RNA sequence: CGCUGGGUAGCCAAGUGCGGAGCGGAUAACUGCUGAAAGCAUCUAAGUAGUAAGCCCACCCCAAGAUGAGUGCUCUCCUA
RNA sequence: UUCACAUCGACGGGAAGGUUUGGCACCUCGAUGUCGGCUCUUCGCCACCUGGGGCUGUAGUAUGUUCCAAGGGUUGGGCUGUUCGCCCAUUAAAGCGGUACGUGAGCUGGGUUCAGAACGUCGUGAGACAGUUCGGUCCAUAUCCGGUGUGGGCGUUAGAG
RNA sequence: UCGGAGAGAGGCUCGGUGAAAUAGACAUGUCUGUGAAGAUGCGGACUACCUGCACCUGGACAGAAAGACCCUAUGAAGCU
RNA sequence: GGCCAGUGAGACGAUGGGGGAUAAGCUUCAUCGUCGAGAGGGAAACAGCCCGGAUCACCAGCUAAGGCCCCUAAAUGACCGCUCAGUGAUAAAGGAGGUAGGGGUGCAGAGACAGCCAGGAGGUUUGCCUAGAAGCAGCCACCCUUGAAAGAGUGCGUAAUAGCUCACUGAUCGAGCGCUCUUGCGCCGAAGAUGAACGGGGCUAAGCGGUCUGCCGAAGCUGUGGGAUGUAAAAAAACAU
RNA sequence: AACCCAGAGCUAGCUGGUUCUCCCCGAAAUGCGUUGAGGCGCAGCAGUUGACUGGACAUCUAGGGGUAAAGCACUGUUUCG
């Protein structure tokens, strides 16, 4: 997954969930998943 | 002028927070790569007794006497000790935060 | 990179102990009543 | 350490060749055996905290032994012997003192074996032979030919690092050669033939035990 | 070594053998199972499973001056 | 091809790092010896190869970008006093840097910073040029710390193997 | 490349003779901080029985020459 | 005014500006403080920061700045809240259903919020673009009919068909639900070279904020007892130093 | 631009050094000028002595400015309509 400092939803189906003290994006599109830092 | 102390059930010692996986006991040899980090839980399996010893040593004085004060401490993993003939007693605890 | 280190005497001004507390700074010595008039410490007898 | 099985001790006698039936050559090393190969002591966890068994070797005249050593061997009714070594195990349920250890019962044919003995003592050697350092130029005005060179960086750290590869004594210590194939047995002459080299010159003591492998024989950790 | 031709043991490599194993443990990144706060969903702020030449043990050598100086077998301590 | 974010990303903005060229001129002028190379180390990761993953405009092979990861490895030559860099043949790849641009009481002295001489140029001239050229003395028995090895003494609660 | 072996003189041991540079006193560890910005000597932690011998020199901003480069002096000298 | 000295290298900090890059432990002036010439206590060590200006003695006492788990002197004190990051030592833009609150705003017993089921049309297919598109390469436009609800139709996919699916409404189900700002403490962003390096040991209060009352704490002050200087010209006593 | 001796203890606004005790007071690193800039002279600040003075600290009041701030009425600059 692509990583950045500024993570936000890209499309409507992108959901933002915290896992292990990390803001993470989860979507059906494998491109739109992210991770902060 | 102080006294002796015996410790038992060292492996059942409590620990707050996530120090069981975060507190790093470590040591060094002298080489530029002789650093050996070790967690609480990893040390808890290898030698439970260094946990108690390493903590009390930092609280005792440092010098001739402090090295002599350390031998007055006895620590044991199990719930028994061979120092029965000395007729010890239970140690008081003024603090009220020690029992979870 | 463009932030200095504050290494010299400024390290003292920034890091010296401070209270910053009205409840701690407002305090003062404790007040007790004055004792009675005590006698002298020594007195000579005819000798 | 924990051994995979039980071994014995023998003496290097020399080295020779061994022609196979097809014609292939095999550089083989010969190991003899003295009289004594009897067990002397059996250790357990109840007494010593670990399981092992002693083994003696190289019978000698009784006068040469110190009187403490006599009582140690006379307990089990055992002949006088010079050397003593242990063999740590997992279970020692089938061993007693005054028990001989025939190698043919333990090493039949083609079995891998770990040899261990004392190496040849080279003495106070330099860095080129001990640590395989490179040599300086022999011409072009160079003054340093077989010297070490620099032994540190400079003001930082400001001291020589510990364990710096430097001269000193070389050889004369204990080593172990692993996974050597046994070629042939000869019970008539009481001798064993093993492929490959062996540390030391003829007459040197050694111990040979079954080859220990990490995940197969010994208990993993 | 007057200069050369060969050379045992010894030393030596260019020569001869061996070596680097583990379905062992715990993790990182990642993938997960089960499933709340939030009737949905979610790898997790309960729990738990896979998994790196890395980390720890295991392999080889040293080692109780480890002053925390250990353990076991055996031996000796005569005469007046 | 349409689709900002597979891969690039103008215009501008906010940072860390202390290896570049510099600013300041705080230590050293009764001395802190230089560039490169040889030998010998040892750490850092912002990862060249090797291990394990994600995404892909990833069919496959082979890539591309990026995460964990510094355990180990990172050739020999031609030219150059060199660093840098180009080239030949290979390689899994032929990584970037710190340690007084690591290391001269360990080495070399080709280069730079002495005295000789010469060309060009400047100067009436003596002479001069971070312009070039030929030549040109690198001392040292380790006191202490530190380091590689090897002994003795004493201790370890009677003394020993 | 890629070192290896051997001889001789030293080195090493014993006996005899017997210097030198140097030297504030020295009971003279490491790390990371601190400090005239680069500490055995201050702070904290770690390590470390005492004392010799033979070997190697990273540091003691080691020794050796009141810097020979640069600058200053209403200094000196040679030359034009 | 007489006799007669040294000084004329300043330093950091506060403020006011200049030069520099609103960089420098940089440099140059102005007004103050301290060090210089200043010990002591606090700041782990540390001339310039904070308290305070050492005549001397006492194994007497009260305090300042600052502190009270142990090393290491003093409450492992009390009460109301916050943080679970070893934040507590170290830096920003930016990111966020983190956490404890606060202030607006909207929705709901004539059923909200999520979940499951049903429908999700036709016409003026507007015109334009195109070989071709009923909405979905695309431009302009976005009026009307039927209805509980349906748009010149959100997304997926097709060159274009077709298709999937959304807004919306109907029922089921019964107490809460959504949108947008905001405060405090924290998370990511936050990577370096010999080795924990942030006093240590360690602590979920032994951290942060507010509040009350005790105590420790300097060569300061008080108490007791001496010396010296000046007033001062003999002593003494006194005041100040 | 030899060596020895003498002038010569040449000169050195530059380094280094300069020896017992107690008591009292106690600086300055600023300005002007300088063939001067790490030197010197004068002023400023010390000590000592003498003369003449009554202020210092604190409080209030008065007096003239043209800084901060503020502003666009002048001088310049500038956005939109
Ligand atoms: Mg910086
Ligand atoms: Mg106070
Ligand atoms: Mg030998
Ligand atoms: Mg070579
Ligand atoms: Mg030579
Ligand atoms: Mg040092
Ligand atoms: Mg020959
Ligand atoms: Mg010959
Ligand atoms: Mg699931
Ligand atoms: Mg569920
Ligand atoms: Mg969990
Ligand atoms: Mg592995
Ligand atoms: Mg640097
Ligand atoms: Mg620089
Ligand atoms: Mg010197
Ligand atoms: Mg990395
Ligand atoms: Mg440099
Ligand atoms: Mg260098
Ligand atoms: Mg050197
Ligand atoms: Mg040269
Ligand atoms: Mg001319
Ligand atoms: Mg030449
Ligand atoms: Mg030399
Ligand atoms: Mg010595
Ligand atoms: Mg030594
Ligand atoms: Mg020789
Ligand atoms: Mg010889
Ligand atoms: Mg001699
Ligand atoms: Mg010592
Ligand atoms: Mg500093
Ligand atoms: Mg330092
Ligand atoms: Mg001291
Ligand atoms: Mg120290
Ligand atoms: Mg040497
Ligand atoms: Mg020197
Ligand atoms: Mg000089
Ligand atoms: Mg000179
Ligand atoms: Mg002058
Ligand atoms: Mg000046
Ligand atoms: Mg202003
Ligand atoms: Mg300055
Ligand atoms: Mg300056
Ligand atoms: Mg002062
Ligand atoms: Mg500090
Ligand atoms: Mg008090
Ligand atoms: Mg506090
Ligand atoms: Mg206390
Ligand atoms: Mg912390
Ligand atoms: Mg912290
Ligand atoms: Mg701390
Ligand atoms: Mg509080
Ligand atoms: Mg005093
Ligand atoms: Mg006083
Ligand atoms: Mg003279
Ligand atoms: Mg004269
Ligand atoms: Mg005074
Ligand atoms: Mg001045
Ligand atoms: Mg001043
Ligand atoms: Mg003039
Ligand atoms: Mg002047
Ligand atoms: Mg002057
Ligand atoms: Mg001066
Ligand atoms: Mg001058
Ligand atoms: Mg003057
Ligand atoms: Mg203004
Ligand atoms: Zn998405």
């Amino acid at each position: 997954m692509k990583i950045r400092a500024s993570v936000r939803p890209i499309c409507e189906k992108c959901r933002l969930i915290r896992r292990r003290g990390r803001i993470i994006v989860i979507c059906s599109n494998p491109k739109h998943k992210q991770r902060q830092g | 002028m102080g006294a002796f102390v015996i410790v038992v059930n060292a492996d059942k010692v409590a620990v707050s927070g996530k120090k069981r996986t975060q507190k790093l006991y470590r040591r060094h040899s002298g080489r530029p790569g002789g650093l050996k980090e070790e967690t609480f839980d990893q040390l808890q399996k290898r030698i439970p007794e260094r946990i108690i010893e390493h903590a009390v040593r930092g609280m005792l004085p440092k010098g001739r006497l402090g090295r002599y004060l350390f031998n007055h401490l006895k620590v044991y993993k199990g719930a028994e000790h061979p120092h029965q003939a000395q007729q010890p007693i239970d140690l008081p605890l003024r603090d009220k935060r020690i029992r979870v | 990179s463009s932030r200095p280190q504050k290494k010299g005497t400024a390290h003292h001004m920034k890091t010296r102990p401070k209270k910053t507390a009205r409840w701690d700074i407002k305090r003062g010595p404790a007040v007790y009543p004055p004792l009675p008039p005590l006698p002298a410490e020594w007195t000579i007898v005819s000798s | 350490s924990v051994d995979a099985g039980i071994g014995v001790m023998g003496t290097k006698l020399g080295m020779m060749s061994f022609f196979e039936e097809d014609g292939t050559v095999v550089p083989v090393t010969v190991i003899g055996f003295k009289e004594g190969n009897i067990v002397t002591q059996v250790k357990t966890e109840s007494t010593d905290g670990y399981n092992a068994v002693q083994v003696g070797y190289e019978r000698l005249r009784d006068r040469k032994l110190t009187m403490p050593e006599r009582g140690h061997l006379n307990k089990a009714g055992v002949i006088p012997m010079r050397h003593l070594q242990e063999f740590r195990l997992v279970s020692v349920d089938d061993f007693t003192p005054s028990q001989k250890l025939l190698f043919e019962e333990l090493f039949k044919e083609g079995d891998m074996v770990d040899i261990s003995g004392t190496t040849i003592g080279k003495g106070f050697q330099g860095g080129i032979k001990r640590h395989n350092f490179k040599r300086g130029l022999m011409t072009h005005g160079s003054k340093s030919h077989r010297a070490l060179g620099s032994i540190g960086a400079g003001t930082t750290p400001g001291h020589v690092y510990k364990g710096k590869k430097m001269p000193g004594r070389m050889g004369g210590t204990k080593t172990k050669i692993r996974k050597l194939k046994i070629m042939k047995i000869d019970t008539d002459l009481r001798v064993v033939m093993i492929k490959g080299a062996v540390p030391g010159k003829p007459g040197n003591l050694l111990r040979l035990a079954p080859a220990k492998i990490v995940g197969k024989n010994i208990p993993k950790n």
